[PDB]
């Protein structure tokens, strides 16, 4: 994807890449997302009446008490000055996809009735490399219990491979009944 | 009608052998919903053309790739496809089940059948959007396919492998010189392949009652998608008709196939292309229509010796706006087809029916369509009416003038008697060397115009009963030898004096 | 064509059926898999499909 | 004219045969409904040693 | 070197994603690597037509985009489309791609040349207006031709196009060492084939011996994406000009046709979201005509003449797509559908074609004053035909009975018989020179060949070989 808010995200992995600070601008990056959640605080940013110079005074204020990384506050300061305050909610989430890809690490996602242990964890971990080429590999757990007893996982570089057994059996033989 | 003592082994026999096989599939979630149109994030490893399948069962092909979205027209009503769901790429492009056994049977644009007869027997597919033959597969069109009109098959005539156009404005039977066409082929061994894009669903049934009375239905397959239908399966329904006149043809079997209007898969391809945001141009059309069109059309050709000799003959329709032979459509299709053919209200209205302006329609195979009793006869059916088309003026002063302009008037006014057919009633080529010999030959001057239509219909039933050898020498050596203008002159100066006594 | 119309007919009288005693099949199998233990299906249950997924990655 | 009357007569009696078989083979099909359960017994039984590898 | 990604695909266009530094510029040839039905490779061969910013072209696919995947890998090949040129293309169909497609082996090649280039200098062009010589006698009279000029057929099927094509490719090649290279830019595959096999048979294209063959082919067919018919018009010409600036020849090109060239660039340029010009027109139309156009030149080295057909849109010459390429044209040469039906061959209109290089600094006044006579002698007679079908000859006046028999003998001399139908007709055809043009007409017209018949000039080369067929037929007539 080539959008404006992956455009600039993809910009902040990239200096941050330069002067081997991705662990620790990461974790600022992780740490503006609880901020910016905030209806009030987002909407104070975000909206162009309130005047820009207010908005500096604050954010520097912020940043502060933050303590974040100096290209980050930076960065927001960029935004800023430039208009696209109103789409730093899809610029943070962007940066995560590109981080991700900076460090030749990769997502899955498993789901379960209940909940599961740590081997099972690692070993499809290990499966996930394999067949995706993790440099490393990444993992998470989100408990549904409207299937049966399998697990899904959800990998790629968008939310998009799947792979499953636990209702697609019952789904499955319903479409391979009617042939 | 037993069900419940097997009820008990089927459930335990579809359990059986059930392979259970985890695969990787793209999957994607829906963006948004709308007008038939389906935005997907994600299908990251979809190729363009794909069926995509939904919750709910929808399909739809992705055919916008972009770098945000997949654009997917739905191939169906999306009403219950939900912001957020699921959806994943099948991993194939456009298939049919194709076979001998859809000879009679009305289907849809993914050829499942709509008559209401049971499922149809397919073992091969062939692909929908499957490439025309190339320049070294074909032979030059020398067979023909004779429509059973007198108009076109002598003057505008079409081979086997020609791309023939029927065009003019609404109600003007474009409809009937195709199925009439369809009808004639009883005895000759075409398949014939009758795709109807946009109609009317009431009409649709009444082609397939007129079929099936006359036992066309025997060699003929209905691809239909009426109107109430999506556009995509609109746009794809002469992509499937064509998928099944190249079954036939690869298998040796020379095809027919009429498109029941062009007009309206151009209209069904735009209304996806607008609505997946492509640029548009002259009438909002994408800049892909001519390639739409030419894609379809030029795989209808002749094919070689080497591949066995299958054609396919189209005919595609294309309705024109109050005579808009430069509208933007007919435009393309004009360039893209070899021959028109130019059907005018303004003789529809006068009597001329089948209401052919044979003056402005034209055939580039030419004379290498007819056989060569026809090429003999229909050389003075040519001439003789291009000299009354230049004394239509003259038609109102014939009393004023010298004998041998004023013959031509008379030749002429009954050369045009000669084109006449009503509908449903296609003539034999030996009907038609007959009817073009008398009336070339100076043996209609002697009747009036009420009687000319009289006379040939007594004429052709006259040799069909009681000079049946003129048949079998038209028939086998396709030539209007000395014997047989003996044997014909002998039947007219017969019937001339039967006529006349009455 | 008459006759042709009634085999149909059997063959949809039939293929709805096996669909409705299916689906009375399935709603029966899934109260009776929600109606048993969880510990003791499942953890056989990931361990196998689990195997079976680095079976297929292997594979 | 006759031969077509005659045809729209026996058309009507094709039709009523039709409704006649229908109608039996819809009861049929609820006879076989409302029958036929330790098929349906036996037929979950068989799939939940199917689901569970 | 470069390796890109398919950004995405929409129809036949594709947008490619490049590394920042490493960058196609515009027009070179993008080869996808693609995957086909079953799963073996087969790659897609594409040109960049937009630098999109942000390291992302925007291609036109010159192949099918059915079955291409966003992210595969794209070979950046640094050049635009290059085509094998030389005396390996002489006889055999190509592709868009400069690939045969008439199954007749691969190219045993070392020569490409790229389809893209500048025009030939203003220093290199051949300012002296010469006269092409073709061989016909309608043409060489009434519609000259350039040597490096452009030239309209106004022509359809059954005119005799397709025999009058094949005559110019025989009479260069023999009267001069010429070649030809026919481009069937978005042409009909029945019609396609049509035309291969009659240059078979009349043994332009030696099927037996080829590279001893006098065309090339290359054909772009109707149901190639916009993008491929859009470059077939300049793969024929790169082909045209190797045996023009290399082996210093005169070549033919042929665009069969011109609009189809027009039409395929408006469709193209839709594509790509161009807001277009009046009437629907790509806006740049008179540029992507210009293009092609004045790469079609006489230079110090040899001279393309290429006879191009022309369809009116509408028929409407204002229309700017004949109004963009009849500014380019120099002479029209209409064929008659009337004409043919009187058995004339070639079916040339001496009336409705025109030329520029008719005028007397040109050809002469001897050429140009025989030229005047001809045309005022068969307008006359257009004039007459209403009156000898009220009067009859006898009636008309003795001046005026000279300018109808005249006339009549000017309309049999006017045809020809060719070398290309020397199977079809059994007649040995005749190369007629400018030459033997001139005094052939001078003769008719000053009426010294008043005893003879009307039909001892059908048909007939020279005109001293009109008078053989009079004296033949006086001796066939008295035995
Ligand atoms: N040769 C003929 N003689 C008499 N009537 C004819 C003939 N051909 C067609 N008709 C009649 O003309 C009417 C229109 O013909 P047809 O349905 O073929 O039109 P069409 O060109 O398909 O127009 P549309 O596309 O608008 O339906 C029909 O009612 C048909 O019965
Ligand atoms: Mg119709």
């Amino acid at each position: 994807v080539d959008s404006t808010a992956s455009r600039y995200a993809s910009a902040l992995a990239d200096v941050a890449d330069v002067t081997g600070t991705l662990e620790a601008t990461n974790s600022d990056v992780e740490k503006l997302i609880r901020i910016f959640s905030e209806e009030p605080v987002y909407y104070f940013f975000a909206n162009p009446v309130i005047s820009i110079d207010n908005k500096r005074s604050v954010l520097d204020e912020i940043i502060t008490t933050s303590g974040l990384q100096p290209h980050t506050a930076n960065f927001i300061n960029i935004l800023i000055d430039s208009e696209r305050i109103n789409l730093v909610k899809e610029i943070l989430n962007e940066f995560e996809d590109v981080f991700n890809k900076i460090t030749g690490t990769e997502v899955a996602v498993v789901t379960s009735v209940v909940k599961l242990e740590n081997d099972h964890l690692a070993q499809i971990a290990k499966g996930v490399q394999k067949i995706t080429g993790a440099k490393n590999v990444r993992i998470k757990t989100v408990i549904d219990p409207s299937l049966v007893a399998g697990f899904t996982i959800r990998y790629g570089n968008e939310g998009s491979k799947l792979v499953d057994m636990s209702v697609k059996k019952q789904l499955e033989e319903i479409a391979a009944q009617l042939e | 009608t037993i069900r419940a003592d097997e009820i008990s082994k089927i459930i335990r026999e579809r359990i059986e052998g059930y392979n259970r096989e985890v695969k990787v599939v793209n999957t994607g979630t829906v963006l948004q919903v709308g007008d038939g149109i389906a935005r997907i994030h994600g299908l990251d490893e979809v190729m363009a053309g794909e069926l995509v399948e939904f919750e709910e069962g929808t399909i739809g092909i992705a055919l916008n790739l972009e770098s945000n979205n997949v654009g997917v027209v739905l191939m169906g009503d999306g009403l219950m496809i939900q912001e957020g769901s699921s959806v994943k790429a099948t991993g194939r492009i456009a298939q049919i089940p194709v076979s001998e056994a859809y000879l009679g049977r009305v289907i849809n644009a993914l050829a499942k059948p709509i008559d209401g007869r049971g499922e149809i027997t397919a073992s091969e597919s062939r692909l929908i959007e499957s490439p025309a033959p190339g320049i070294m597969s074909r032979r030059s069109v020398y067979e023909p396919l004779q429509t059973g009109l007198i108009a076109i098959d002598a003057m505008i005539p079409v081979g086997r492998g020609q791309r023939e156009l029927i065009i003019g404005d609404r109600q003007t039977g474009k409809t009937a010189v195709a199925t009439d066409t369809i009808l004639n082929q009883q005895g000759q061994n075409v398949i014939c392949v009758y795709v109807a894009i946009g109609q009317k669903a009431s009409s649709v049934a009444q082609v397939v009652t007129n079929f099936q009375e006359r036992g066309a239905m025997e060699y003929t397959i209905v691809v239909a998608e009426t109107a109430d239908s999506p556009a995509t399966l609109q746009y794809l329904a002469p992509y499937t008709g064509a998928a099944l006149a190249e079954y036939f043809m690869y298998r040796e079997r020379h095809t027919l196939i009429i498109y029941d209007d062009l007009s309206k898969q151009a209209q069904a391809y735009r209304q996806m292309s607008l609505l997946l945001r492509r640029p548009p141009g002259r009438e909002a059309y994408p800049g892909d229509v001519f390639y739409l069109h030419s894609r379809l059309l030029e795989r209808a050709a002749k094919l070689s010796s080497l591949l066995g000799e299958g054609s396919m003959t189209a005919l595609p329709i294309v309705e024109t706006q109050a005579g808009d032979v430069s509208a933007y459509i007919p435009t393309n299709v004009i360039s893209i087809t070899d021959g028109q053919i130019f059907l005018s209200a303004d003789l529809f209205n006068a009597g001329i029916r089948p209401a052919i302006n044979v003056g402005i329609s034209v055939s580039r195979v030419g004379s290498a369509a007819q056989i060569k009793a026809m090429k003999k006869v229909a050389g003075k059916l040519k001439l003789e009416l291009a000299q009354f088309a230049e004394l239509e003026a003259f038609a109102q002063f014939a009393s004023d003038l010298d004998k041998a302009t004023q013959n031509q008037l008379a030749r002429g006014q009954r050369l045009r008697e000669l084109l006449k057919q009503p509908q449903s009633a296609p003539l034999t080529v030996e009907e038609q060397v007959m009817t073009i010999y008398t009336g070339t030959n100076g043996y209609l001057d002697s009747l009036e115009l009420d009687q000319v239509r009289k006379y040939l219909v007594e004429l052709r039933t006259y040799v069909k009963t009681n000079k049946p050898e003129f048949q079998e020498i038209i028939s086998s050596t396709k030539t209007f030898t000395e014997e047989a203008e003996a044997l014909l002159k002998e039947a007219i100066q017969e019937q001339m004096e039967r006529f006349l006594l009455q | 064509y008459k006759n042709e119309t009634i085999q149909f007919e059997q063959q949809k009288a039939i293929n709805q059926v096996r669909q409705r005693v299916f689906q009375q099949a399935l709603q029966g199998a899934l109260g009776t898999l929600n109606s048993c233990l969880n510990n003791e299906l499942h953890l056989r249950t990931i361990n196998a499909n689990i195997g079976m997924f680095g079976a297929m990655n292997e594979i | 004219l006759e031969v077509e009357a005659k045809l729209a007569e026996g058309r009507k009696k094709i039709e009523v045969e039709l409704q006649e078989a229908l109608g039996s083979l819809e009861q049929q099909k609820e006879d076989t409904i409302k029958s036929l359960d330790s098929q349906i017994s036996a037929l979950s039984d068989d799939i939940v040693k199917k689901v569970l590898p | 070197k470069n390796l890109g990604r398919i950004a995405q695909i929409i129809g036949p266009v594709l947008d490619v994603a490049f590394p920042p530094g490493k960058m196609p510029n515009i027009y070179n040839a993008l080869i996808v690597k693609g995957r086909d039905t079953a799963g073996q490779p087969m790659n897609v061969t594409c040109e960049v037509q937009q630098l999109l910013g942000n390291n992302r072209v925007r291609a036109v696919a010159m192949s099918a985009t059915d079955g291409l995947t966003r992210g595969m890998e794209v070979i950046d090949t640094g050049a635009p489309l290059s085509v094998p040129v030389g005396g390996a293309t002489l006889g055999r169909i190509f592709n868009v791609l400069g690939e045969p497609v008439d199954n007749l082996g691969p190219v045993d090649t070392r020569t490409t040349s790229p389809i893209h280039r500048s025009a030939p200098a203003f220093t290199q062009l051949d300012t002296k207006l010469s006269i092409f010589e073709t061989g016909i006698k309608v043409v060489d009279l009434l519609a000259p031709y350039r040597r490096g000029g452009k030239i309209g057929l106004f022509g359809g099927a059954g005119v005799g196009k397709t025999v009058l094509i094949m005559e110019l490719i025989n009479n260069i090649a023999k009267a001069h060492g010429g070649v030809s290279v026919f481009g069937g830019v978005g042409e009909r595959t029945r019609e396609g084939n049509d035309l291969y096999m009659e240059m078979k048979e009349s043994g332009v294209i030696n099927e037996q011996n080829i590279a001893e063959s006098k065309v090339a082919l290359v054909y772009g067919q109707m149901n190639e994406p916009p993008g491929a018919r859009m470059r077939v018009g300049l793969t024929a010409l790169t082909m045209a000009e190797y045996f023009r600036d290399v082996n210093e020849q005169d070549v033919l090109l042929f665009i069969d046709n011109i609009f189809r060239f027009v039409q395929a660039g408006s469709e193209v340029s839709a594509l790509l979201g161009r807001m277009p010009s009046a009437v629907g027109y790509q806006p740049t139309l008179s540029t992507e005509m210009g293009s092609l156009q004045e790469r079609i030149t006489s230079t110090k080295e040899g001279s393309i003449t290429s006879i191009q057909a022309v369809y009116v849109p509408a028929d409407d010459l204002t229309d700017p797509a004949p109004a963009t390429t009849f500014a380019h044209l120099d002479a029209t040469t209409v064929l008659s559908r009337g004409l043919a039906a009187k058995g004339i061959y070639p079916a040339v209109d001496p009336l409705d074609s025109t030329s520029t290089m008719l005028q007397p600094r040109i050809v002469g006044e001897e050429h140009y004053e025989i030229a005047q006579r001809v045309k005022e002698t068969l307008q006359r007679y257009k004039e007459l035909q209403d009156i000898i079908a009220i009067l009859g000859l006898d009636e008309l006046s003795e001046e005026d009975r000279l300018t109808v028999a005249r006339a009549r003998k000017i309309e049999r001399f006017l045809s020809q018989p060719f070398f290309v139908a020397e199977v079809f007709t059994g007649s040995p055809g005749k190369y007629v020179g400018l030459a033997e043009t001139i005094r052939g007409f001078q003769l008719i017209l000053s009426g010294e060949l008043d005893s003879l018949p009307e039909q001892a000039f059908y048909l007939v080369g020279n005109i001293d070989e009109a008078t053989a067929k009079a004296m033949n037929l006086e001796m066939e007539s008295k035995l």
